[PDB]
């Protein structure tokens, strides 16, 4: 019983886990993508704004 | 010959017309183009004046004329504008002849002090299940509608408006409440199936719409909202009640930001300009409720705002929502799954008109924001399975049609059904099924019991029993 | 003498004086609307012309129309004939009650407190908020500071600290709201005059009001952070006596500063904010302050853009503060009110040697548990609570304890919580965290101890369920 | 009448005028070159000058090159005569065979419908396909964003698209290749010569073709979809059609703004984009719609920026 | 020139992300609107200009070809930033190359899985 | 102000021991005199009661007679509230230490070029103890602070803004300042002068334009790290981030 109750315990366990891994993975990339705009923008920022001080 | 009531223009580039001459010209005094366009002073500078188009400036040559008209930025007001389309500088653009408008306010007025205030009282009903019994707004109140694109931001407006027959159809005065629909930037096609949808609800005859959409100038969706603000004063004003709903703000602040960029003023967060909060703050206050000394009229406000990926923590959501009186937040996980409206009852908030809620809800009501709470989390033993049946249940009775308001005591009647768990044994699946039944039904016949709950305003302890007896007998007839 | 304007952009506004030339920070006075419209210089372009910052609308205005100097500042009425009035950023009375009849005058600027002035008198100031209180807490005559991003119960607790402290407090009390919400005025008002900390009918009122809120421009955003600013300086100075500064929200006055410094003609700085946002404000801020004369016990609600805590904005203002309390959305989405970061917000004043190494041991020992719950937060959420050694299974429970029995039923939200509103006092805050700590509870459901007043109330909570 | 070249710094040309001057968004000819060089007006700059954008390479202009303004915007020919043809961004055919004889032109620009034009139902437009019609289906004068790469159909299901909605509808169709690769250009007309849709022999020929490739200038690129555009405008306006306007692809529409918008050197927007980018897009996307008179409905295929939805 | 005389040539640009850089910096002290990296508005219609101008003509015109192999480092295999972007656009197919790859073992160091050629299995061989 | 630093012949290996009485310190980064060494760390991490902690410890050499062993303190604030400053001599004075260090102080509310001279001045100051012959300890609090007022000078006078809006030579001032530091040669008085430079991160983020810069500069640094302080590891340190680019060179060889 014991190590089917561990199997079948564990199959879903990991199931799980990796679920929430995906969503982690999901919600991670999104921030990314927030990131990776600011940071596009606040160094075009940092031109334009030196260039008009000319 | 003139160079003070006058001007021909400099340069006309980035949507800034530098002119020369309009001397006497004010600031932010409507001046005037050979085209017909119609031009805003913003800069007052010692050579040129800067004049910001409210239109196309292709029209725009260089050395055009350019006559002052000594009016303030002003649009036309007034109960005639009801069941017009018009563009953010009023005229009508729905062909149905013109408008016989006879007042007029300057669409950048302040907005009502400390003193001439007080407190949201009066319900202001969305005829939306969800909303009217855990997110009650009250007239005067302002109401942020929040979430990502295609959550159902928009029809939460719609029926809103389409609701305010049931009162203005109605005998009692107080009870009415007067609709201005903003369209800022969003599809012409749009607007027009939206205008359409509205007419054959009947529901056109007490509302106005104002678009400025997305193939217009940026400065007039920049207008827009206030123009409309204007028009819907005019009735909070003169001790009438107003509800203007501005879709969207998100869009807005665009336009404005290009014209602040354009004008090489200095980019922020986002590379919108500094003053983008100031732009919301100002056209949001002037909603609100006057005491009995000034009418005790309302403009009651919801404002629209397009997240990005349920992003409510950016720039432009928290100002919204650091102005508006709590928001109404859709999320396209819930919509997807199936549960509209989209609301999100646990983030979602209304402070201010939480005392505005009609008593005959607040009984039924709040016992119900109160099961949702513990479903939330216990989201096994007895009583926690339990509090998952009755939670998954109140959930399916929530889910609600678009363009089908309902009468406030229709909702309090077929929520009693669920919160004294009449619905607990059908299966979910045929809770809307029940529950469509069940209204249609109580509505045809018990037409009496709903007559007294909005009557005794509350559910009276015979109307209790009444009901019950009515769900009772109801859900044995309810074969599967 | 008189003088015209020649330029007009926004709040800004450009005059020429052929005679005479006002000094910097001279209320210019415009003559020719129904309404009293101050400017004030801020610069001398040279060719005698200055530039001023308005301080109301400035449509209408005209190249042409004629200014006059006052040869002063912008001045207003400070005394006892305040208190119990509405006044603007200028002084002028809004709560339509006739004008503020009164002796003096003061400038909204004014140089700060020298050195020689300051004061270290540090005493405990409770506030019988559980977080507060045990963590980080308020010093009378500090300066406090409420940190927070759009919706996370800023307004609320400043609310209950003036509710807690200002109610039974023999002295007066100064409320500046600083571009906020319109009709939180109103209500304040209303709720003040109920509760009668102002009265229409004396001059027995403890409190005065200043009020310029986010309808306003720029310019009186900008300035208005001063005005009840001033008022607050002379219940210190000319009165030597104990004053309490609420301000809401101390923001909106750098925000305004920068919605102002784009015509004004500066270069921008990091992320778009004015050249002079840390000495705009420190000027600004060093003046509330307890010298050895008066005594200001100051409480300044600061929103945070974008909840990010690193904009300039909020980053600066973090030098300015005696004690701390930020607010996370992350914390409010989990129900937990008031919404305090127990690992963010700090006091001055947390000191074995001035609060007692009982109070600083359960304090550092609560800290220290939730700092270890959430380090652990990274594995329990990608292996689970499982995968949690046996000592560990523990610290989370305890910590998740704490964590829930910082929360507390405020007095004020008894709207938004249905529940009773709790004040709890230093000692059972103090006790009922040691016991936790203990492990005298590890027997108790979490919920017995959410939203709760003294541990009792918890233990007591706990039997109700079962 | 003419004016000069006053400067020329990369593709952007600045013009002087003695006596009249050209409208924002006029067409300048810029004279004596072996090919058309069109400038557009973009800002009337003061001192008679006006600042433009180049459908084309600038190389060799002097400064006093005489420069003639045509009194309108860019006109194209419109008609039946441009199906199976390849018109460039200005209207010249480019497909070799001669000139698109046609009576009537059309100006690139234009403004949407009016208010009280729009119709006010939707309906489905049919396009047979069972996947399509069934599940997600396309709507008379809607947009369609069309995802994935190649190979996956894309180039057939345009085909199979222009072929039904002809066939069962009597709707030509524009495709619009917004920075067509000048291969793939290639390439597409055969494909479409081969399958059917264009046809170098009878009239049968069932979709014009506009494209203004890779290496036309940000001008070029950025008014080329308003051309397809156009042209699909004549058979919906005049001859009260149910036409298929594709642009492939929307995203170097959008990258020909902000490139064109970075020359006139407007301050750029968040992460790059113009400041016009909203706008931009609009009084494009508007045009596209059901009139009383019929109905433009159009499939964009777009490109995903960083996989970035946001 | 071999292109149009009937023959075929293969050009290398190694490196095209040095030469926007040497062009960027022209623009820049030209005076020339920065944007996104502070590269110019046409520092796409400088390389689209270039690799345009590769093709094969068909047989009325020598039956010729000039085929383009250009290279563009990438930083941190950023494959989004301004020029790879602007490039891949152009192009019409990539073999990327990958450090982890490199020392697995893998050399040359592709990854089948990201690089992609769009003309395909037109270009090959039967056998192959 | 305005003096350039000592250049290479006037100096000596840094061999004398600058002790903070803070086992931390004393033990895993050892600082010594003519060392710059640099505290880096969040807001309320106990980035100064450390500084602090530090010239309290010179009392036990300020009152005996080894006239090796004995070190002056100078301590700028900048940037500050008044408020603090006070409070903070208020402690050095209690525990009795105040008789042995100056405290230049150019706090919030002081103009603009007062926090941008301020370290400054408060070298030269500390200047002198070393060309004649003595010890001195000059803690600048913070340098953070004072970069910000730089900037403001120099975007009003309109020199066009750099990184995070600071001008171009925002390095060259930290670096000019904390170069001035060093360890005389005997020739030239065996006299020192220890620095220790303070700097404020945001959320940890040393990539910030400014936190680079002087890390960059100074000698090693100490990291504070309000993680491992809350966890029970008071005064945060982070040993194995904290460096001391002159090791056991700075010790006794008892430690
Ligand atoms: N209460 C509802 N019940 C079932 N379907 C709904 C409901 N409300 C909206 N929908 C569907 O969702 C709509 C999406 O648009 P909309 O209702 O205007 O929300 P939105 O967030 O404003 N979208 P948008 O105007 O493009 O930003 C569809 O067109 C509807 O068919
Ligand atoms: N202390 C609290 N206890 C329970 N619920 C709270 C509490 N504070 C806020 N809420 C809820 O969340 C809302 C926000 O309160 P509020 O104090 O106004 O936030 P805020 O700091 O003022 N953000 P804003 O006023 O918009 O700049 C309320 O209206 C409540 O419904
Ligand atoms: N070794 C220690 N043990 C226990 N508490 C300490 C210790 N060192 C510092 N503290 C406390 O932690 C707080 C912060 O110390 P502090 O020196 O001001 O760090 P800081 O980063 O310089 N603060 P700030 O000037 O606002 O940046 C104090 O109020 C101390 O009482
Ligand atoms: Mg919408
Ligand atoms: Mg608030
Ligand atoms: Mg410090």
């Amino acid at each position: 019983e014991s190590t089917t109750s561990e199997q079948s315990a564990r199959m879903t366990a990991m199931d799980n886990a990796s679920k929430n891994a995906s969503e982690m993975i999901d919600k991670l990339t999104l921030t990314f993508n927030r990131t990776r705009q600011a940071v596009i923008t606040k160094e075009l920022i940092e031109i334009i704004s030196g260039a008009a001080a000319l | 010959v003139d160079l003070e009531e006058t001007g021909r223009v400099l340069s006309i580039g980035d949507g800034i017309a530098r002119v020369h001459g309009l001397r006497n010209v004010q600031a932010e005094e409507m001046v005037e183009f050979s085209s017909g366009l119609k031009g805003m002073s913003l800069n007052l500078e010692p050579d040129n004046v800067g004049v910001v188009v409210f239109g196309n400036d292709k029209l725009i040559k260089e050395g055009d004329i350019v006559k002052r008209t000594g009016a303030i930025v002003d649009v036309p007001v007034g109960e005639e504008l009801l069941g017009r389309v018009v563009d953010a500088l009023g005229n009508a653009i729905d062909g149905k002849g013109p408008i016989g408008s006879k007042a007029r306010r300057r669409v950048g007025l302040k907005a009502p002090g400390i003193i001439p205030r007080i407190s949201v009282r009066e319900p202001m009903q969305t005829g939306i299940k969800a909303v009217d019994s855990l997110v009650p707004i009250g007239r005067g109140q302002r109401e942020l509608i929040i979430g990502d694109r295609q959550t159902g931001k928009t029809s939460i407006a719609i029926d809103t408006i389409i609701n305010q027959k049931r009162f203005n159809d109605g005998t009692d005065e107080k009870k009415k409440l007067y609709c201005i629909y903003v369209a800022i930037g969003q599809k012409r096609s749009t607007v027009a199936q939206l205008v359409k949808r509205l007419t054959d609800a009947d529901a056109m005859k007490y509302t106005i719409v104002v678009s400025a959409t997305a193939s217009d100038a940026a400065p007039l969706q920049y207008l827009a909202p206030y123009s409309g603000c204007s028009m819907g004063e005019y009735f909070r004003d003169n001790g009438k009640h107003a509800l203007i709903i501005y879709d969207d703000l998100s869009k807005q602040a665009v336009a404005y930001r290009q014209m602040s960029l354009l004008l090489r003023r200095p980019p922020g967060r986002e590379a919108y300009p500094g003053d983008v909060f100031y732009l919301h703050s100002r056209l949001l206050e002037r909603a609100a409720k006057m005491n009995d000394a000034f009418g005790g009229g309302s403009l009651t406000a919801l404002p629209v705002i397009e997240t990005q990926a349920g992003d409510v923590s950016a720039y432009i959501p928290t100002n919204v929502i650091s102005i508006t009186d709590g928001q109404i937040f859709l999320e396209t996980e819930l919509f997807y799954k199936g549960i509209r409206p989209a609301i999100n009852v646990g983030l979602s908030v209304s402070r201010v008109g939480s005392a505005a809620q009609t008593r005959a809800m607040k009984q039924v009501a709040g016992t119900m924001k109160l099961e949702l709470a513990q479903y939330r989390e216990v989201a096994l033993d007895a009583a926690t399975q339990q509090l998952l049946s009755r939670g998954v249940r109140l959930t399916e009775l929530l889910k609600q049609g678009q363009y089908s308001p309902m009468a406030i005591e229709e909702q309090v009647a077929v929520i009693y059904a669920g919160v004294r768990g009449y619905l607990d044994k059908l299966e979910p699946s045929k809770i809307t099924k029940f529950e469509n039944a069940f209204l249609s039904h109580v509505i045809s016949q018990h037409q009496a019991l709903l007559g007294k709950i909005r009557t005794d305003g509350k559910i009276s302890e015979e109307s209790d029993a009444k009901l019950k007896e009515i769900v009772t007998n109801f859900l044995a007839g309810f074969e599967a | 003498t008189t003088g015209r304007i020649v330029a007009v952009i926004g709040a800004v506004v450009d005059v020429q004086f052929d005679e005479g030339l006002p000094p910097i920070l001279n209320a210019l006075e415009v003559q020719g609307r129904e309404t009293r419209l101050v400017l004030e210089v801020a610069q001398h372009l040279g060719e005698s012309t200055v530039r001023t910052i308005a301080m109301d609308g400035t449509e209408g205005l005209v190249r042409g129309q004629k200014v006059l100097d006052s040869g002063a500042p912008i001045r207003i009425p400070v005394g006892p004939e305040t208190l119990g009035r509405i006044m603007n950023v200028i002084g002028e009375p809004i709560d339509e009650r006739g004008p503020i009849k009164t002796k003096q005058f003061a400038a909204i600027h004014a140089e700060a407190p020298e050195f020689v002035e300051m004061s270290v008198e540090q005493e405990i100031l409770v506030t019988g908020i559980k977080v507060v209180d045990l963590l980080a807490p308020y010093a009378k005559g500090g300066k406090i500071g409420l940190f927070g991003g759009a919706g996370v119960g800023k307004t609320v607790l400043i609310m209950e600290l003036i509710n807690n402290v200002a109610k039974a407090h023999g002295g007066y009390s100064v409320f500046a709201g600083v571009g906020e919400r319109t009709r939180e005025g109103n209500d304040l008002y209303h709720e003040m005059i109920e509760s009668g900390v102002i009265n229409l009918k004396d001059a027995t009122s403890k409190v005065a009001l200043v009020y310029g809120q986010m309808n306003e421009p720029p310019g009186a955003r900008a300035r208005v952070a001063l005005t009840g600013l001033t008022v607050a300086e002379y219940f210190r100075d000319q009165e030597g006596q104990d004053v309490l500064l609420f301000i809401d929200n101390i923001f909106r006055f750098t925000q305004a500063g920068s919605e102002v410094s784009a015509l004004l003609g500066r270069i921008p700085s990091a992320v778009g904010y004015q050249p002079t946002l840390a000495t705009d404000m420190g000027t600004m801020q060093e003046r509330i302050t307890t010298t050895k004369k008066g005594s200001i016990t100051s409480v300044q609600a600061i929103y945070v853009p974008a909840d990010d805590l690193t904009d300039p904005a909020p980053a600066t203002t973090f030098a300015h503060l005696d004690a701390t309390t930020v607010l996370s959305r992350a914390i409010a989405e989990l129900g937990i009110y008031p919404a305090v970061d127990p690992l963010d917000s700090t006091s001055r004043i947390m000191d074995p040697n001035i609060v007692g190494s009982e109070h600083y041991d359960v304090a550092r020992g609560v800290q220290k548990i939730l700092q270890d719950y959430k380090s652990l937060q990274d594995i329990i959420a990608i292996l689970g609570m499982d995968e949690l050694s046996e000592e560990d299974k523990l610290t989370v429970s305890r910590a998740r304890k704490i964590q829930r029995f910082l929360s507390q039923p405020f007095q004020v939200a008894e709207v938004f919580t249905g529940h009773l509103g709790k004040l709890v006092p230093l000692k059972e805050t103090i006790k009922g965290f040691q016991q936790i700590l203990a492990g005298e509870y590890d027997h108790l459901p979490e919920q017995a101890f959410y939203m709760v007043g003294p541990i009792e109330e918890a233990v007591a909570k706990a039997d109700k369920l079962a």
